[PDB]
């Protein structure tokens, strides 16, 4: 198969480039969904071994640039072969990478990277489970990122936060915002020097938001359940001494649950919500 | 008493071709009864394998699993130990221990299996066991430079469990021994 390319390991990363370029010019369309993301893995790799030769390769920078042309080049392929949910993937991965790589304008590829995630989301991932799974993954890809300044920083923030709330399910929506809550906190730009932004108050925003939409939520197991994963959520932020978390806030969800939790029907169901929210209460009693 | 194999990662065809020879020697049937996958196979082809290995096989989806047939989490009890499965890319921030614990407390779990970071881990943190196999096939992964083969082998006895930790280093299989009992 494709997994050919992983046996071709040479010592020199200029030859290794030729490898994987003859590679992808000897690969029907139907093939390309096994042939070509193995190539798209081994130019990454790559990458990074560009890198690894930065003090002794004067060109290291330019040859990861063309390296992740051809990937992008690569992904575009299975694109236009009617594919979407690996290639979305492909280029987060390819974000990530650039990302970590810190030749000249990584950071315009690794946006890149993310936006062609973006467009393929938007218009191509059709079903609530599939769209949650890839925003689950495009927050989780963002959040472990360093490479953006605020200006780059902000409108792919704010993009993750706009696709979460406009998901069709309430419940995905509640989840899908309440992990937005990550990328205001241990998200991290170049401005802060790489330190994390911890954006406290935002953070609450996020967690309200998510307990305003588990409130229009009419199946009460469902609701419950979010509530509980939310303050879970709360507590995670506490403990990481996010100071705009209160125990007033937490008390009070604490409650509600309390209220809410009688009211359920009697099902195993109902029973794993309860041990959840005990084991949630021991937490905080016994740390 | 109970032998169980725990892996994941192995990212074929993606980013490797196959398990280190000195894996496949290791991993031989009729000697693991119980195996639990964090998932990322990505193929049948891998699922056949591990069917060889033993009956009872357990897998969770990861994020490039073709088939969509794996469910994204599982609870499993063996013996005393309630045991839960998930790769990980769910978990955010990835391999985040705080995360982890937040699972743990959802699925009311005495032991945590992940994945996703291709780092193997094994600690107690409030009287819980969280245990990550690391990739089998040392793949690929952004975040980590240095990945190295690794799987796990739980030998669970009463309320005990000794966690076995093989690790590919050169040419030179490794192994680690940690213990936990449940409180
Ligand atoms: N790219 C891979 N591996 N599989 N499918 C791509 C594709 C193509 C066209 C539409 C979609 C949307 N799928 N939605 C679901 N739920 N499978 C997905």
């Amino acid at each position: 198969v494709g997994r050919f390319i992983h046996l071709l390991r040479s010592e020199d990363p200029d030859q290794q480039y030729l490898i994987l370029n003859t590679a992808r010019k000897h690969f029907g369309n139907q093939r390309i969904r096994f042939t070509l993301p193995p190539l798209v893995f081994a130019a990454y790799q790559l990458a990074f071994r560009y890198k690894e030769n930065s003090k002794v390769d004067d060109k290291w920078e330019k040859k990861c640039q063309k390296i992740f042309s051809f990937a992008h080049q690569t992904i575009s392929a299975l694109i236009k072969a009617e594919l979407a949910e690996l290639p979305l993937r492909l280029f987060l991965q390819g974000a990530l990478a650039a990302g970590e790589i810190g030749f000249e304008n990584h950071e315009t590829v690794a946006y890149e990277f993310m936006s062609q995630a973006f467009s393929l989301y938007e218009d191509e991932i059709s079903d609530s489970k599939a769209q949650l799974a890839a925003i689950t993954l495009i927050i989780g890809t963002f959040e472990r990122m360093k490479c953006f300044s605020e200006e780059n920083h902000e409108p792919l923030r704010t993009q993750c936060a706009l696709a979460a709330s406009k998901l069709l399910k309430k419940p995905d929506q509640g989840r899908a915002v309440s992990t937005c809550a990550h990328l205001f906190w241990s998200g991290r730009n170049t401005d802060k020097n790489g330190e994390e932004l911890h954006g406290g108050k935002r953070v609450m925003e996020c967690l309200k938001k998510a307990l305003k939409i588990a409130n229009q939520c009419m199946d009460p197991s469902l609701q419950v359940q979010l509530f509980i994963e939310i303050l879970n959520r709360y507590i995670y932020f506490y403990e990481k001494e996010n100071d705009a978390v209160t125990i007033q806030v937490l008390n009070q969800l604490i409650q509600k649950i309390r209220e809410d939790l009688p009211n359920l029907e009697s099902s195993e169901e109902t029973e794993q919500i309860n041990k959840h929210f005990h084991n949630t209460l021991e937490h905080l009693r016994l740390r | 008493h109970m032998l169980v194999l725990v892996l994941g990662d192995l990212h074929i065809p993606h980013r490797c071709n196959s398990l280190p020879a000195k894996f496949k020697k290791l991993l031989v049937p009729g000697k693991i009864q119980h195996i639990l996958c964090t998932g990322n196979l990505c193929t049948k082809e891998s699922y056949d394998y591990l069917k060889t290995l033993a009956g009872d096989v357990h897998i969770v989806r990861g994020d490039f699993d073709e088939n969509l047939n794996y469910p994204e989490q599982k609870v499993v009890t063996v013996g005393q130990f309630k045991i839960g499965l998930i790769h990980g890319h769910q978990v955010i921030p990835w391999g985040d221990m705080a995360s982890l614990a937040l699972l743990q407390r959802q699925f009311d779990v005495d032991i945590l299996i992940s994945g996703h970071t291709h780092k193997f881990e094994a600690f107690e943190h409030e009287n819980k066991f969280y245990i990550n196999p690391g990739s089998a096939t040392g793949a690929y992964n952004a975040l980590e430079t240095n990945i190295i083969p690794s799987f796990v082998l739980m030998d669970i006895q009463a309320s005990t469990v000794v966690t076995y930790v093989y690790q590919l280093i050169g040419d030179d299989v490794k192994v680690e021994r940690i213990e936990y009992k449940k409180p």
